[PDB]
């Protein structure tokens, strides 16, 4: 719903407080989201580069 | 419609708004936006309009 | 077992610089946002 990105999506275990849209990481990169339809938290690991 | 000095103000909520279908209702005389192209608005999402 | 500040100092200076480099990926420098998916998918290439 607006967040555009790339990466691997994985089942989370971080208790997104009932009111937290997403997860913010130090140095400010999106690293978790909540699925709008089912409302579950998913981590967004980065693809492989090098 | 309303007069200008007491201008109307509607607030839209949860809906499916197709902006391209609004774009070609085919009678307008000014359709100008600054923040964003109108055809690209068909794949965003907001909180309040 | 109970002094290695030179080594500590070095090991640190580098981390403080690498963090400042990443923390700059979230400044506008005079733009509408810091995200290209907000400037891109919100405007024309022109
Ligand atoms: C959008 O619709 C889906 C279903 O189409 C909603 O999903 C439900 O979420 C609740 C959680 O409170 C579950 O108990 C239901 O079983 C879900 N339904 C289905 C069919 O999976 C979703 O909540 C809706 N969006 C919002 C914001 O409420």
């Amino acid at each position: 719903n607006g967040l555009t990105g790339t990466g691997v999506l994985t089942e989370s275990n971080k208790k997104f407080l009932p009111f937290q849209q997403f997860g913010r990481d130090i140095a400010d990169t999106t690293d978790a989201v909540r699925d709008p339809q089912t409302l579950e938290i998913l981590d967004i690991t980065p693809c492989s580069f090098g | 419609f309303a007069s200008v000095y007491a201008w109307n103000r509607k607030r839209i909520s949860n809906c499916v708004a197709d902006y391209s279908v609004l774009y070609n209702s085919a009678s307008f005389s000014t359709f100008k936006c600054y923040g964003v192209s109108p055809t690209k608005l068909n794949d965003l999402c907001f909180t309040n309009v | 077992s109970s002094a290695l500040g030179k080594l500590q100092d070095v090991v640190n200076q580098n981390a403080q610089a690498l963090n400042t480099l990443v923390k700059q990926l979230s400044s506008n420098f005079g733009a509408i946002s810091s995200v290209l998916n907000d400037i891109l998918s919100r405007l024309d290439p022109p």
